[PDB]
Parts: C-alpha cells; sequence; structure tokens
RNA sequence: AUAUAUGCAUAAAGACCAGGCU
DNA sequence: ATTAAAAGATAAAGTAGTTGAGCCTGGTCATTACTAGT
DNA sequence: ACTAGTAATAACTACTTTATCTTTTAAT
C-alpha cells in the first residue's frame, strides 16, 4: 500500500500466453533506436542519445529522472529499446527445432 | 524439385543436395524468406500458431535491447562506473553490426564478409547462451566467462531458485 | 449458471481449519478497522479474541464461497455451518 | 473508470484499419456496434434516443428519482436540484437547458404518435426524429444516411413528419 | 525436513541472546544445544497472525 | 591522490553518519580511547575529477573496543599505509 | 530446465492457466490451497437482519 | 505425502536401503539384483 | 542483511496450508513491486504518468484498457529478460476459456 | 593469471594462528587433487 | 448524442460501514460517481434510470485489507459526440478568430477558416455579431453546425465544428 | 526591470575464489 | 517358376543433463607495446 | 627529442540419433 495511487484498476494475473516477439512489435514497443557504440561523448556526464544508455531507456538514478514515464527510479519499471541488425541471425535456443522445420516443408515453395 | 538434407554444425546448418551431392550454407536469410511464404493453415497443421508464434519469428532480424535496471550500472571504484557483462556485450554486438554495415557498403571480399558475419552470430549466440557445448565459450574482458541471460535464469543460485 | 441451489449443496455443514482461521482472520482485520460487532465486549481487547467470541455465537456476517475442481460453487453461511 | 459488457478484442498478428468513426459511412465503432449484450448476455438491437425520447426518459428518471428520494410529490431548476454534487448538478442543468429548448415533441400524446409512426438503422430514426426536416434536398444533404437507402420514399415521411407530427 | 520444522510459537521477552526452547520440542525441530542456530519470522498482519495461531501452533 | 586528514563538511562531501570527533589532525584516531561502532577510525578523503569526498573507514557496526594500536608507514608506491589495532575483552 | 522449457513455451505458444501453486507463488499471488481454496463473500441477509 | 516419505529416508541378498529407493523412483530398465518369487502347487 | 526463506521453507508452509502468510511473506516483506500492463498486448510496456495521469500504450494505441498488477521484482526482471531473449509472455487478467 | 581455470587451486593457503597446535597442523597438511568413496578410505597402507 | 448504454462499475466499501444500511450507500455511491462523469470509450454519462433498486450483488472480500468490492451492472443513458454528425447548437462566445457553441455539456469551437466569408464579423454591433445580407449570429442565437473532429481528455470532450456546407447555419 | 550564477547536508559496488560452521 | 530392388525394422553408437540445506570469515577485481604532448 | 595514456591480448543414467542390417516384397 506504499505504492503512489493510480488510476487504473487493480487485478491479479489469471492467465499467462506466451510466444515469440516479432519484429514489428519489438519495433512498436520500443521508444529509441540503439546505433551508437560509445557511450560517454567527451566524459563530462551527458550520455550519449541514441546509446546503450540513453535516458529514454530509464532511470537508475535520483539526480534524474525518467524521460519517457516521468518518475523516479522507485516507479520506472524500465522501457526497453530496438537495435537493427543488417542481416539476420539464427536463435541459439532455436538452432535445432528450426533444423526441424526443414525437414518438414520444402525448401522452394514452403509447403509440407 | 529434390529436397535436401540438412544437418548441424556448431552454429550452422549444413544443406547437401543428393543429385555426386552438393553441400552449401544454409544462410538465415534465405531460411526466414522460406519460412515467410507458409500458409497459415500449414502453420497451424505445423504445431505454431499464426497470432502468437510465428515460425520465421524464430529468426533473429531485430534486437531488444533491455532498459539499465535488467543491467544496473556497477561503479568499480568510487567515481568510476563500470559496466556489466551484458552492457559490454551490448556493445560489442552492435560494434559487430556497423562493422558489418560499414565493410557492406565497401568492396566485398566475400570470405570477410562471411567471417564477420560468423563472429556477429557468435555474439549474439553467446548474449543469448554462453554454456555453448563443442566450442569454447566467450571470454569477459578481466578473462572470466560472460554472465548470459541464461546463466542469470537457472542454476540453484539462478533466478527462478 | 455457475451458482449451486441451497438444496442442491453437498459439501459438508462443518466448518474446516482452514475456513476458520480464514473467517477468524477477515474478522479480526474488519473489527480492527472499526467495524460494527455483533456481540457484547465485557473485557476482551484483542480484536481476534472478539472474532473467536462472534464465531462462538454465530454472528460473523460472512459467507464462504466452496469452488467445486469444474468452476461451480456452494455459497454457504457463517451461521449454518457447524463450528466444533 | 466504468465498463461495458463489450470489451476482449486483444492484439492480433494483423492490424485493422477500419477503426476511426465516421457517421457518413456509418460506423460508429465496437463500442456502439449493430448489436450489443444485456444483463445475460443475449444479443440486443442498438437502442439510440431521439431528443423528444431523451426528453421523455430524463424526466421520468428525474421524476423516479423524486420518488425514491423525497417520496410522492416540474421545472428544470427542480430536477437539477434532485441530484447532488456541483459537477453533477451543472451536467445536468446544462444537458436540461440544451434539451428543453430543443426538443420536437414535448409533450407525452405525440411522443407516443411517433413511436408509432417510427413503427433501419436507430441512427437514421433518431435523426430523423431529432432535427428539422423539410425537404428532401435538405434531409439528404445534411446526412448522406437518406441520400443512398435503396427504399427512400422521403415524400411520404417527410410530409408525416410536417403534418402528422410537430411541424 | 517435514512441516513440524516449523512451527508458531509465543514469544517471551527475556534476557540474554540465546532463544529458549522446552526440552520437549527439540526432537521435532531435530536440534540441541551444542551451537545451533535459529530463525524466527514476525507475522505483519492481523490475517496471518491469526493463520499462525489456528493452523502452525 | 588521497589524503589522510579530517573531513569537515565545508570541504568534504558524502561524509558518513559517525562521529569524526574521535580524529586527530592527521585523519587517525589516538589509541588508548574508548570507541564504539559506527564510529570514524581512519579519515581519508578523495579529490573529484567541495573538491573533496568522504572515504573514510568506520568501526564495524556491531563492535565495540579499545583502540590499542597505530601504526603509520609507506607503502611500494610511496604514500601512507595506516594499521589499526583495537583490543576488546570477551 | 527452465531455459529450455520457456523456449519451447514460448515456441509452442503454451497458455498458463495460473491454477497451480507454483506460478501463483511466483506472481505473488494467493495461492488456491489451504486458507485460499475459496472466497469469503459478505452475508447481506444476515446484517440486513439486525 | 513427499515430506512424510523423505523423511524416513535420512534415517535410513538384495538390494536394500537408499540405493534401492533411487532405483525405484527413478524406474531403472536394469536392475542391480532382479529376481522372482515361484509359488507351487499345495501338493 | 535479511534472512532467506528457501524452497523447504515454501513447502513446509503450502503443507500447513497458510497461503496467506506465505503470501505477505514472499511479497510484502521482500520485494513487492507494482506494473501497468495493457488489455490488448498483454505486454508490460505501458508508459505510465501518474503525475498528470496518462497512461498510453505504443503499440496497441491504447489509453483506457490498461491495469495494474502487485507483482515481485523479480518477476518482473524475468518477464524483463524473457522480453529481452524474444520471448512474449503476456499477463491477461481475464480467462479467455 | 590468463589460465584462471584449468589449474590447480587451494595450493597456498593463508597460515591459521588461533593456535600453536592449529598452526603445526596447517603447516604439516597434505591434500589430494581429485575433489566414489575409494579414495576416502583408510588404506591399510596408511600405517 | 443521446444514447442508452449499459455500464457496469466496480464499487470498494469499507469494513466501517458494514450495517444494514449498506445498499442504500453503495447506491449513493453509484448516483454520485455515475452522472456527470466522462470516459473515452462511452462519452459524456448523462445519467442513469431505474436506480432505487439496482442490484448490488454479493460483495468481494479482498484479501489482506478487508474491503468489500461490488460489481453493479446497471442501465445509463449518455451522451457522445460523433464524426461528421451534424446538431444544433446555441452559441456563447463570439471571436474573429472563431466563436463557440454548446450542445449539452459538450463545448463546440468552430474557427474562422470555418464559417462562409459572406458573414463577417463586426466588433461595432451589440452584441458582437457575424453578419451578412438577411444573417444574423449574435450570442445566444441557435445555429446548425457539424462535427468535424472529436478528442478525449478523459475528463472531458472537445469538438471542432463545422459550417462550411447546405443548409448549415442559423435558424 | 532585475540583477548574475562565483553552493550544494548521505550515497548504497556487485560478481567470483578460498577456508570454515551444523 | 525364381531373385533384383528396396522400404523399412532395428541394432548399435553418439550425445547430454546434474548433482542436501543454510550461515560465517577473508581476498581479488589484468597487461604492455603503439603513438601523441612540449 | 622523451613520456604516459591506452587499448587489445564428472560418472551415472538417460535419451536421442545414426547407420546398419535384412528381411521383406515384388520382379528376373
Ligand atoms: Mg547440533
Ligand atoms: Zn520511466
Ligand atoms: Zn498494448
Amino acid at each position: 500500500s506504499q505504492f503512489p495511487y493510480s488510476s487504473a484498476p487493480l487485478r491479479s494475473v489469471k492467465e499467462v500466453q506466451f510466444g515469440l516477439l516479432s519484429p514489428e512489435e519489438i519495433r512498436a514497443i520500443s521508444v529509441v533506436k540503439i546505433e551508437y557504440p560509445e557511450i560517454m561523448d567527451e566524459s563530462r556526464q551527458r550520455p550519449r542519445e541514441g546509446g546503450l544508455n540513453d535516458p529514454k531507456l530509464g532511470s537508475i538514478d535520483r539526480n534524474f529522472k525518467c524521460q519517457t514515464c516521468g518518475e523516479g527510479m522507485a516507479e520506472c519499471p524500465g522501457h526497453f529499446g530496438h537495435m537493427e541488425l543488417a542481416k539476420p541471425v539464427f536463435h541459439i535456443g532455436f538452432i535445432p527445432k528450426i533444423k526441424k522445420v526443414c525437414e518438414c516443408i520444402c525448401m522452394n515453395c514452403g509447403k509440407l | 524439385n529434390t529436397q535436401p538434407v540438412v544437418r548441424k554444425d556448431g552454429m550452422k546448418l549444413w544443406g547437401t543436395w543428393k543429385k555426386q551431392p552438393e553441400r552449401k550454407l544454409l544462410t538465415p536469410g534465405e531460411i526466414l524468406n522460406v519460412f515467410k511464404h507458409i500458409s497459415p493453415e500449414d502453420c497451424f497443421r505445423l504445431g505454431f500458431n499464426e497470432d502468437y508464434a510465428r515460425p520465421e519469428w524464430m529468426i533473429i532480424t531485430v534486437l531488444p535491447v533491455p532498459p539499465p535496471q535488467v543491467r544496473p550500472s556497477i561503479a568499480m571504484d568510487e567515481t568510476t562506473q563500470g559496466q556489466d557483462d551484458l552492457t559490454h556485450k551490448l556493445s560489442d554486438i552492435l560494434k559487430a553490426n556497423i562493422n558489418v554495415q560499414k565493410l557492406e557498403m565497401d568492396g566485398s571480399p566475400q570470405h570477410i564478409i562471411n567471417e564477420v558475419e560468423q563472429l556477429l552470430q557468435f555474439h549474439v549466440a553467446t548474449y543469448m547462451d554462453n554454456d555453448i557445448a563443442g566450442q569454447p565459450q566467450a571470454l569477459q574482458k578481466s578473462g572470466r566467462p560472460v554472465k548470459a541471460i541464461r546463466a542469470r535464469l537457472k542454476g540453484k543460485e539462478g533466478r527462478l531458485r | 449458471e455457475l451458482a449451486i441451489l441451497k438444496e442442491e449443496r453437498t459439501t459438508t455443514p462443518y466448518l474446516t481449519k482452514y475456513e476458520r482461521a480464514r473467517i477468524l482472520g477477515t474478522r479480526a482485520l474488519q473489527i480492527s478497522m472499526n467495524a460494527p460487532v455483533l456481540v457484547d465486549i465485557e473485557g476482551e481487547t484483542d480484536p481476534l479474541q472478539i472474532a473467536m467470541k462472534e464465531l462462538s455465537q454465530r454472528k460473523i456476517p460472512l459467507v464462504i464461497r466452496r469452488y467445486l475442481p469444474d468452476g461451480s460453487y456452494e455459497d454457504w453461511g457463517c451461521d449454518e455451518l457447524i463450528v466444533d | 473508470v466504468s465498463t461495458s459488457t463489450v470489451g476482449a478484442r486483444r492484439r492480433r498478428a494483423k492490424q485493422q484499419v477500419d477503426d476511426e468513426e465516421n457517421a457518413t459511412l456509418l460506423r460508429l465503432g465496437p463500442e456502439f456496434a449493430l448489436k450489443q449484450y444485456d444483463h445475460d448476455g443475449n444479443e440486443h438491437d442498438l437502442i439510440a434516443l431521439s431528443l423528444s425520447e431523451s426528453r421523455l426518459l430524463i424526466r421520468e428518471a428525474l421524476k423516479a428519482r423524486s420518488r425514491a428520494r423525497n417520496g410522492g410529490v416540474i421545472d428544470d431548476d427542480e430536477l437539477a436540484k434532485v441530484t447532488s454534487g456541483a459537477v453533477a448538478n451543472g451536467v445536468v442543468k446544462k444537458t436540461l437547458d440544451y434539451l428543453n429548448t430543443f426538443a420536437r415533441f414535448k409533450d407525452e400524446e405525440t411522443c407516443t404518435a411517433v413511436d408509432q409512426l417510427l413503427h433501419l438503422h436507430p441512427f437514421e430514426i433518431a435523426q430523423l426524429s431529432s432535427l428539422g426536416c423539410e425537404d428532401v434536398d435538405e434531409a439528404i444533404t445534411l446526412i448522406p444516411s437518406l441520400a443512398a437507402k435503396k427504399e427512400v420514399n422521403l415524400q411520404r415521411i417527410l410530409d408525416e413528419l410536417n403534418r402528422l407530427e410537430d411541424p | 525436513l517435514h512441516k513440524m520444522s516449523m512451527m508458531a510459537h509465543r514469544v517471551k521477552v527475556m534476557p540474554y541472546s540465546t532463544f529458549r526452547l522446552n526440552l520437549s520440542v527439540t526432537s521435532p525441530y531435530n536440534a540441541d544445544f551444542d551451537g545451533d542456530e535459529m530463525n524466527l519470522h514476525v507475522p505483519q498482519s492481523e490475517e496471518t497472525r491469526a493463520e499462525l495461531s489456528q493452523l502452525c501452533a | 591522490v588521497e589524503e589522510f586528514e579530517k573531513p569537515t563538511r565545508a570541504t568534504t562531501l558524502r561524509l558518513k553518519h559517525g562521529t569524526y570527533e574521535k580524529l586527530d589532525e592527521d585523519g587517525l584516531i589516538a589509541p588508548g580511547v574508548r570507541v564504539s561502532g559506527d564510529d570514524i577510525i581512519i579519515g581519508k578523503t578523495t579529490p573529484i575529477p567541495h573538491t573533496k569526498r568522504d572515504a573514510s573507514t568506520p568501526l564495524r557496526s556491531t563492535e565495540n573496543g579499545i583502540v590499542d594500536q597505530v601504526l603509520l608507514t609507506t607503502n611500494q608506491e610511496g604514500l601512507k599505509f595506516v594499521k589499526v589495532r583495537m583490543r576488546t575483552t570477551k | 530446465e527452465t531455459v529450455e522449457i520457456l523456449f519451447e513455451a514460448g515456441a509452442a505458444a503454451e497458455l498458463d492457466d495460473c491454477r497451480g501453486v507454483s506460478e501463483n507463488v511466483m506472481l505473488g499471488q494467493l495461492a488456491p490451497m489451504g486458507t485460499g481454496a475459496f472466497d469469503v463473500m459478505i452475508d447481506e441477509k444476515l446484517l440486513t437482519s439486525l | 505425502a513427499a515430506q512424510s516419505i523423505g523423511e524416513p529416508a535420512t534415517q535410513m541378498n538384495v538390494t536394500l536401503g537408499v540405493p534401492r529407493l533411487k532405483e525405484i523412483l527413478n524406474v531403472a530398465k536394469n536392475i542391480k539384483t532382479p529376481a522372482l518369487t515361484v509359488y507351487l502347487d499345495r501338493e | 542483511g535479511g534472512l532467506r526463506f528457501g524452497e523447504m521453507e515454501r513447502d513446509c508452509m503450502i503443507a500447513h496450508g497458510a497461503a496467506g502468510f506465505l503470501k505477505e511473506r514472499l511479497m510484502e516483506a521482500s520485494d513487492a513491486f507494482r506494473v501497468h500492463v495493457c488489455g490488448i498486448c498483454g505486454l508490460m510496456s505501458v508508459i505510465a504518468n501518474l503525475k498528470k495521469n496518462q497512461f498510453e500504450c505504443r503499440s496497441c494505441k491504447n489509453k483506457t484498457n490498461i491495469y495494474q498488477l502487485h507483482i515481485p521484482y523479480a518477476a518482473k526482471l524475468l518477464f524483463q529478460e524473457l522480453m529481452a531473449m524474444n520471448i512474449a509472455p503476456r499477463l491477461y487478467t481475464e480467462r479467455s476459456g | 593469471q590468463k589460465k584462471a581455470m584449468s589449474s590447480r587451486a587451494g595450493v597456498s593457503q593463508v597460515l591459521n594462528r588461533y593456535t600453536y597446535s592449529s598452526t603445526l597442523s596447517h603447516l604439516r597438511r597434505t591434500n589430494t587433487p581429485i575433489g566414489l568413496a575409494k579414495p576416502r578410505q583408510l588404506h591399510n597402507t596408511h600405517w | 448524442m443521446f444514447f442508452l448504454k449499459d455500464l457496469s462499475l466496480i464499487l470498494t466499501l469499507h469494513p466501517s460501514y458494514f450495517g444494514p444500511q449498506m445498499n442504500q450507500y453503495l447506491r449513493e455511491k453509484l448516483l454520485t460517481d455515475v452522472e456527470g462523469t466522462c470516459t473515452g470509450q462511452f462519452g459524456y454519462i448523462v445519467t442513469v434510470l431505474d436506480g432505487m433498486n439496482i442490484d448490488v450483488g454479493k460483495g468481494r472480500i479482498i484479501p489482506g485489507s478487508g474491503s468489500a468490492e461490488f460489481e453493479v451492472k446497471y442501465r445509463a443513458v449518455v451522451w457522445k459526440p460523433f464524426k461528421g454528425e451534424v446538431v444544433d447548437a446555441i452559441v456563447s462566445n463570439v471571436s474573429p478568430i472563431g466563436f463557440f457553441a454548446d450542445v449539452g455539456p459538450l463545448n463546440v469551437f468552430v474557427s474562422t477558416r470555418l464559417i462562409p466569408d459572406n458573414l463577417v464579423y463586426n466588433p461595432s454591433n451589440s452584441p458582437p455579431a457575424y453578419m451578412s445580407n438577411d444573417e444574423l449570429i449574435t450570442k445566444g442565437s441557435k445555429v446548425r453546425l457539424k462535427v468535424v473532429g472529436t478528442r478525449t481528455d478523459v475528463n472531458e470532450i472537445y469538438a471542432i465544428g463545422s459550417i462550411k456546407e447546405d443548409f448549415l447555419g442559423a435558424i
């Protein structure tokens, strides 16, 4: 009961639905694109815009609040980003199953 | 046409065609393009879900970036602030991706593209799973093995238990 | 639809230990939150003791909703469940 | 804060384009669709209240509230004073002042006649019994619902609206 | 090992820095007094206090 | 470089909540002084890249005793090196 | 085999009904066991009978 | 039931004891000491 | 530091039948946290500003069908890591049936 | 330093100074890098 | 505009009010918290009907708090703006940058771009008004408008109307 | 028309390794 | 009538997971050859 | 004409899989 008041109704989770994150969904849930390898600008605080520690991703200190939600580190749950890959990459946890699909469908017409 | 036989070698899929036969590498792009042509009925009958679990989503083309709460900032000694293993791994992955892009816009010595792409795939795999059998695991800068998300999840000292 | 009629209830008419503990805790919390008391208070000051006194006299205004495995439920008043 | 019977509609792989509201295309959104659900979940037609019908139902609801509160005892100010709360009181006086001046049929006998005469999208009957119509051209120009029906007969219905109902 | 290894007791405030136990509850706890350390948890609500008093006593 | 000195709120930041009045002008507590827990025994300040912040090591929170010995010397690099030995009775 | 089961669940689009005790514990809810195997209503009739 | 079965295991020619309990629980296809008890007719 | 309530303690509480005590021990005496979820995607991508009372979901363009949940912070971290590993655990407060 | 793994650990330990006997016992200690109850038994040849 | 809707509300009752008059207190809470409010999905709520004997159902005792949760289902009358719907209104303020009009509790703003060029604002008129050849729009004059935009702030609805079509104007 | 700012009264290292305790 | 073709049973071998609870203490957290300031 | 940042340099039990086998069937 120590949390700040919210107008959203409070209930409990009744069902958990699992699945895979589509690229469209990944782009939609993201708030910033990460493309800059560097972290600092010239080492005077103010992290790189679009970097791995963009302020839009979230807040971890009381000095600066989150630029997306507007709350402090005690309430901000963190916000995700997206990074575009030049080439497609296999998923290590899905290496065998994909191969099994390769043994089910055709490699030209994509039919069973 | 005649289907090929697919074998697994490390993080690679070797496709051999019995015609002597011809062995080639199954690039993720071709497999993703083939998977994108699966009809919804065939996807349903393959044990997948049209709405939730589509097969071509199994291949990564865009990488989510977790907030800094997942990878909290560390400070090795007072004022100096270090980075977690996840931060360094994401930095290495992004460096590999920008290397791929900047060498693709330049000339094309195909072997160089292949080996850089394999390095990027290895980095992504070790980000997702550093306990891959059959190949050496990725080492952190200090020499210790990189703590991947899989190591964080499983185990007695892991997240769940 | 999911409710079961009063004349068709098949569950036991006794109060289980878990039900007794849950009712005692809920009544104690409600009394501590300034709720009306249906029994006289002579010398006791613990809300748990007041809840136990109310339970002994069968005056607790709560209803147990026992859930069958299929999804249907039976509603039993606290004034009709036998307390040992 | 409040919720209705229609809900669910979770995320799907393919997005839907027809989401925006437009009365010209006779699209009302998922909340006000053709079919709604009652307490028992049975399908029911959408209920649209014309300004005269709305006036009658508001007067009935206010008199029922007066019976419930005062107990068996006429003016817009009195009906506004029946309810409590500054926001609610302001809203009710505003809607009564908007509705009494623009109510075409302010009497119960004409309301019953319209019931019968009215006796088809409910938006069409609501807009016919809501805003004044005198010519077919202006009736179809104001809202294009009457323009494309393929069973129009606007001459006779507008003659009825002008003579049998209140001119 | 079993449910008898975690039971609800009544607090008696005493001097010195050791938990005091009746000798008859050592066997269900499988404990002796040669240097054993034991843990105590305090409920923070009326419902859980009633649950401890009526179920785990 | 870090400095062994008694820190003050006027020129040092991030001071601990413990007692700093038991220190001398060199930032080291004199031997033979009875001390309780959560008290500063060695006072060290480090500059920032209020130009200094506190880095003093306090006593253990659940430990009391009497300062028995204080040793000051130099390390391999050439800076100060302090060892404070405290004695208590069980 | 936490990660393998989770990956299989993600690939197979499995649905968890949250009827067991483990997933109720990890989600910080009242598990449907012991005192949580029912719900407590309010006796309107007896309160009115006062 | 699980606790009441596991508790005696802490305290404690065919295989017997903890190895036999583990062999039973794991459903081993190969038995360390296979045996059959054969009963004959009354005569 | 704080004492550890291990798996065997959880088993003992399950055997005792004290669900409320276990819930309070693992939530109120530990990392309780409040999160916001969307009633469409089911994902934890809802941007919430309680100072000005604005709830929004970028993906599903939702601003009304948004709920709040009380969950352990470790559960939040697990869900975020699963999202980072291209897995989408959707928390729904209603049974589709 | 580079090969932290695949190397014997615990060869050198901090000397115990709790008491004289403990110090002597620590100075006269042998260990086997095996980390099977066969090697843990007291063999007859240990006399 | 005026529609009939089926709504459900979740109401929390403190244990201090657990008395024989709790049904009337829940009814009073419903009457206070439904009418006069606005929602994005439903629009402005006009009022509720048959609220004297509405079924409050059975309460839900929240574990760990002791308050009772009631799900009250009711039939109400609401008001919701529509895109492209023409409506009659009475104007309130007239300014060169535009003029406002009232449709129930809703305020609809018409910008100067959406008045035909025949009507011209004149500050010299008493009251200030838009006049044209046999055309007059003062404050408090009946006008016809067409809604060409709606936007929600949870608490209120804001709408913009246009009179740039045939058979639209003062009546 | 104000007047400069020349200022800041708590931040939480965590992960591995080794040796012991019942 | 009898034996080449081969689809399929299945025998044999390669691979992979995983190990009782908690509690305390102390120690560590690289390295050096290339290229720019004064 | 010299210096210091500085960045890159385990057995036990189980399942699964593969190739071998071969028996089987229709074809020589
Ligand atoms: Mg002992
Ligand atoms: Zn935020
Ligand atoms: Zn959403």
